[PDB]
């Protein structure tokens, strides 16, 4: 309730609009009313073109209501179309994930009956490495940059979680 | 709550710290307030020397009435300005009820708001920015100018202050003001020459500027030192609540450290 995904709306209108190089929107586990309306809001802004494709923002939506391993995984899949705009396309990237916390909270499900003794709170074993793995190849290397907006859900307001 | 608890602690952690700096500085302006006070005291006394010398009955038979509060603008003292308001509320429903019209200055922004909408009918006038530095005589030639100035030539008067018995006690004194025909009326003032209704008239209103000099620094002396301790009481409350607050966060963190252990040992039990 802090203003969070009306934050990234207007980054998303100022940024995305004055830029050049094919942004992605990755949206992990966020509300499905949300999402259509960023979809609705964006195709009426231009920056989606349904016709005589113009387009310059590609979606991925897993969203609340799937398993947790798909919340997990679909900002794996919004990395991996970014990466390809930066890795053999040679252009700036942006990548707005948003909320990239239901990509943790994810991992603390999967863990959960994974198998695995849990840490502390309760998250994972493997969230400190496995986070790790997923944000480096957010990067900017010699063939291309992607600049990443993160949505950060921090429960309860604590920033120490 | 761990944070609940942190919060509240650094609340009152920071709040003793203010009250322990109040009465720091409060106890630093009482040193010369009370060493202004004495020779004020022995001058203020020595001009009601011959009011009492002379044993001026007072009006007995007269209307109106003036009345004077001293208080200063900050609260946070103690019960001084609540002192003086009870007083000088009881003694105008008293004086109201017995027929005698009365009308009210109040020195000091504290008594005019904690009086104004009580009497705010019977006023004349209040004064503002007395208590910041320690008061003067020019304090009093302005007061007793326009108590002058004001027109309003009472029958008789009374100031009513906190007079400073010592560091830990004050006395809410009423002091009393008379006016120009019944000092002349008196029968003792026989015994002084020279008198007429001009050197009566000189003397009065000069003696009214003296007194109530005299009652500004005996009540900015006797606030400073009811400041000074009223902070030293709220600095010392203060550490008790963080005292008990801060067991209760040892307690409470004690707990939260079980319980997640807990929690980790029941779920590495399950597997
Ligand atoms: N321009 C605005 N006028 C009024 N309210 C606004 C405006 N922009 C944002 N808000 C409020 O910001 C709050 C946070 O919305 P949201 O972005 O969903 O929060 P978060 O993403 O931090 O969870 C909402 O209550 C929304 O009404
Ligand atoms: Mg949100």
């Amino acid at each position: 309730g802090v203003g969070k995904t009306v934050l990234i709306m207007e980054l998303i209108n100022n940024v995305a609009k004055a830029h050049g190089g094919y942004s992605v929107f990755a949206g992990v586990g966020e509300r499905t009313r949300e999402g259509n309306d960023l979809y609705h809001e964006m195709i009426e802004s231009g920056v989606i073109n349904l016709k005589d494709a113009t387009s310059k923002v590609a979606l991925v939506y897993g969203q609340m209501n799937e398993p947790p391993g798909a919340r997990a995984r679909v900002a794996l899949t919004g990395l991996t179309v970014a990466e390809y705009f930066r890795d053999q396309e040679g252009q700036d990237v942006l990548l707005f994930i948003d909320n990239i916390f239901r990509f943790t909270q994810a991992g603390s499900e999967v863990s959960a009956l994974l198998g695995r003794i849990p840490s502390a709170v309760g998250y994972q074993p493997t969230l400190a490495t496995d986070m790790g793995t997923m944000q480096e190849r957010i990067t900017t290397t010699k063939k291309g940059s992607i600049t990443s907006v993160q949505a950060i859900y921090v429960p309860a307001d604590d920033l120490t979680d | 709550t761990l944070k609940d608890i942190t919060r509240r602690l650094k609340s009152i952690k920071n709040i003793q710290k203010i009250t322990k700096s109040m009465k720091m500085v409060a106890a630093a302006k009482y040193a010369r307030a009370e060493r202004e006070l004495k020779p004020a005291r022995i001058y203020g006394l020595g001009s009601l020397a011959l009011y009492e010398k002379a044993d001026i009955k007072g009006p007995e038979d007269k209307k109106k009435h003036l009345l004077i509060g001293v208080s200063s603008d900050r609260g946070l003292c103690g019960a001084i300005h609540s002192s003086i308001a009870k007083q000088m509320k009881s003694e105008v429903a008293t004086l109201t009820a017995a027929g005698k019209e009365v009308m009210l200055v109040g020195i000091g922004d504290k008594i005019r708001g904690i009086l104004y909408r009580t009497h705010s009918d019977q006023f004349l006038v209040a004064f503002k920015e007395v208590g910041r530095k320690p008061p003067t005589f020019g304090d009093a030639s302005v007061i007793a100018l326009e108590l002058l100035n004001s027109g309003y030539e009472f029958d008789e008067g009374s100031i009513i202050f906190n007079k400073f018995r010592s560091v830990i006690s004050y006395k809410t004194e009423e002091k009393p003001i008379f006016s120009l025909n019944t000092v002349a009326s008196a029968d003792s003032m026989s015994i002084y020459d020279d008198i007429d209704a001009d050197v009566l008239q000189n003397y009065q209103e000069y003696n009214l500027a003296n007194i109530i000099y005299y009652s500004l620094k005996e009540s900015t002396t006797s606030e400073q030192s009811a400041r000074m301790t009223a902070m030293d009481n709220a600095s010392k409350n203060a550490s008790e609540m963080i005292d008990k607050l801060t067991l209760t966060f040892n307690r409470t963190r004690q707990a939260v450290i079980t319980k997640e252990l807990i929690e980790i040992i029941s779920g590495a039990a399950a597997l």
